[PDB]
């Protein structure tokens, strides 16, 4: 029923989220960096985004940043899920409009439960 | 080297093994927690990604351990009669999963008929070929359809002329003298992203002056660069 | 600081990893070539062998990372009115697993009754003794029937003073003054196999200055440690 | 049928190596450092010793050494197995008569290819 876009440089790191995501009956659709990740909210809308900060072609912080100056972007929530785990990183991502910020290693168990509370 | 270098060295270690640690605690959380939910083709699956990722993890400790004992001269180079036509191959061969993860095609050519054999330590020069192969792949164009990089085997000034050859990001000019540096990363906006430490050409550089050969690089920022490696033959 | 001791904490690190690693892949391994010759309660457990060995992976390259930060100036506290008597117990019962795998008692005493409301971090305080209660089994006497780790709370000088004191190998006088430095472990023949990086107690020195305290230490080779912890309470 | 003294103060080591052991038909006995270890010899003689370095109390080194020095101990084979990986640390255990170093990590399965090299 929900579906989320999952927005991560690491083919292993999407496939285990997504793992973790249908294991609770939502769909999942996949993009490799920041740009893909803007270019799919053309095809949908979805109800909670995955997003990763170290990406090329387009990093995170920027895909903040333009879900900001658009009026059909701005309200879908959004948590950060990053190895940048600096309390700096962390502001500036809050700031940029995201919804939580997790850490990188995380639980998948921890980071379902934030899915759900947001979604719900 | 300096000290400014070494507190980036530092974040970046934690950075570059952040990564597979956190791939091996996902999908070991992961098999843990849905053993009921779980096929056979997906366990063997995950448990493979595990392995994998701690081979990785492995390859960047070796890494320091090899730059502690070159910088504490302990390491010590154990040479052979070798087909180098062969060794390269083994080492495109290596490559090939990493290259491919980023669009990457992996070339040899090689300007001599094979076998070309030399007098080198296989096990030295296949991490010396591994690590410039590996910086190929790395600094790949972000977004190209025809990545490539490309071992070239020759024989010149009487040693064996390896060069490898990429259309990567290329090097600035102000940088070339300074990538062989311990620690040296090039910051830039094409490099954020791309984790490292910057002792992968420290490394190199020393071998190949164990073996009483040299390194040096050409490059254009936007074209790619070309590695050159010079090894006596005896 | 130095550069003697930089290449000395560059092969520290890759010990210090390699050991947990070690189990990851032997344990993933294992699962992957043993799946009929395996039960359940086995098959469980070395799984959660791989998860705690990733958590102790992440614990120290959290070390890294939080020693980058400090040295960069880009890290700051956040003040709170914490119970110190539950911090300290909370703190006690984290390093539990690892005092028992030593054999090492872990006590907790108050001078002062409980309560004790002081004006503190409570993140970055619990990893100045977890640090401290870390090395305190770390440190502690290689064969002997009656080794602890011990806290104690007291109010003096306005502030909070926390002992931890051990039975531990104690410190020689000339180490004394060095040991809060970076990348500075007292060599030995008592140390020799204790994994670490020397950056312990240089990260626990920054995070006490930041709240305005101080540390110190007393010792005596082959009886014990005591290390003390003097923050303001407002 | 044949029995593995197995010698490394890690207990998560011991666990690993001797399940693999195990597997084989081999019966395991464990020591948590090297002194243990030669106490351990006083009740029996193994087929094969399989010997960490980093120790407290005595160090693989020194095990190496003393296994030397006894008539009824020399002919044991060891097979040293190390996080000590440096070439010269190899050449230094195979000087004090260790058959075979392997590093760690290491794959189980080929650690037990040379357990049955060795013990044939
Ligand atoms: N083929 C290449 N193309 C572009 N830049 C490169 C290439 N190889 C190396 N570099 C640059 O040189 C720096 C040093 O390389 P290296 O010592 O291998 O360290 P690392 O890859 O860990 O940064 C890299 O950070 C990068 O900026
Ligand atoms: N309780 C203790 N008893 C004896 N020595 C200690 C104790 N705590 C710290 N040390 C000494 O101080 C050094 C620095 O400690 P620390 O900064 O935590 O580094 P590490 O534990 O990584 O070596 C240690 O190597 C050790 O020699």
């Amino acid at each position: 029923s929900k579906k989320v876009l999952l927005v991560d440089d690491s083919a292993v790191l999407r496939k285990i989220v997504s793992f973790n995501l249908k294991k609770e009956g939502y769909e999942v659709i996949e993009a490799e960096n920041g740009q893909i990740a803007l270019e799919k909210l053309s095809e949908f809308t979805p109800d909670l985004i995955v997003l990763a900060i170290m990406m090329p072609v387009m990093d995170g912080f920027t895909v903040l940043k333009k879900l900001q100056e658009k009026e059909e972007w701005k309200r879908i929530p959004v948590i950060v899920l990053t190895a940048k785990g600096g309390e700096e990183d962390e502001s500036l991502a809050l700031s940029l409009g995201a919804r939580k910020v997790m850490r990188k290693p995380f639980s998948p168990s921890q980071f379902i439960e934030e899915v759900k509370h947001l979604l719900n | 080297r300096i000290d400014r270098m070494k507190t980036e060295f530092i974040a970046n270690i934690s950075h570059e093994l952040r990564t597979p640690l956190t791939a091996i605690k996902a999908y070991a959380e992961t098999i843990y927690n849905s053993l009921g939910e779980l096929d056979l083709s997906t366990l063997k699956e995950f448990l493979e990604v595990i392995i994998d990722q701690s081979n990785h993890l492995e390859n960047l400790l070796n890494e320091l351990l090899d730059f502690s004992r070159l910088e504490r001269k302990s390491l010590q180079i154990n040479r052979e009669k070798v087909d180098l036509c062969d060794l390269v191959e083994s080492a495109v061969n290596a490559i090939k999963e990493f290259a491919s993860s980023h669009n990457v095609n992996v070339l040899f050519e090689s300007n001599v008929p094979c076998p070309v054999e030399a007098y080198i330590d296989p096990t030295r020069i296949r991490q010396v070929l591994l690590n410039l192969l590996n910086n190929g792949v790395k600094y790949s164009k972000k977004d190209a359809p025809d990545k490539y990089v490309k071992v070239i085997l020759d024989e010149k000034d009487g040693g064996v002329l390896i060069i490898v050859e990429d259309n990567g990001i290329g090097i600035p000019d102000h940088a070339k003298d300074r990538i062989f540096e311990q620690f040296y990363r090039v910051d830039s906006s094409l490099t954020y992203e791309v984790p490292g430490t910057g002792l992968g050409l420290a490394i190199t550089k020393e071998i190949v002056e164990l073996h009483g050969g040299r390194i040096w690089v050409e490059s254009e920022v936007g074209k790619g660069s070309r590695f050159f490696v010079w090894i006596p033959k005896d």
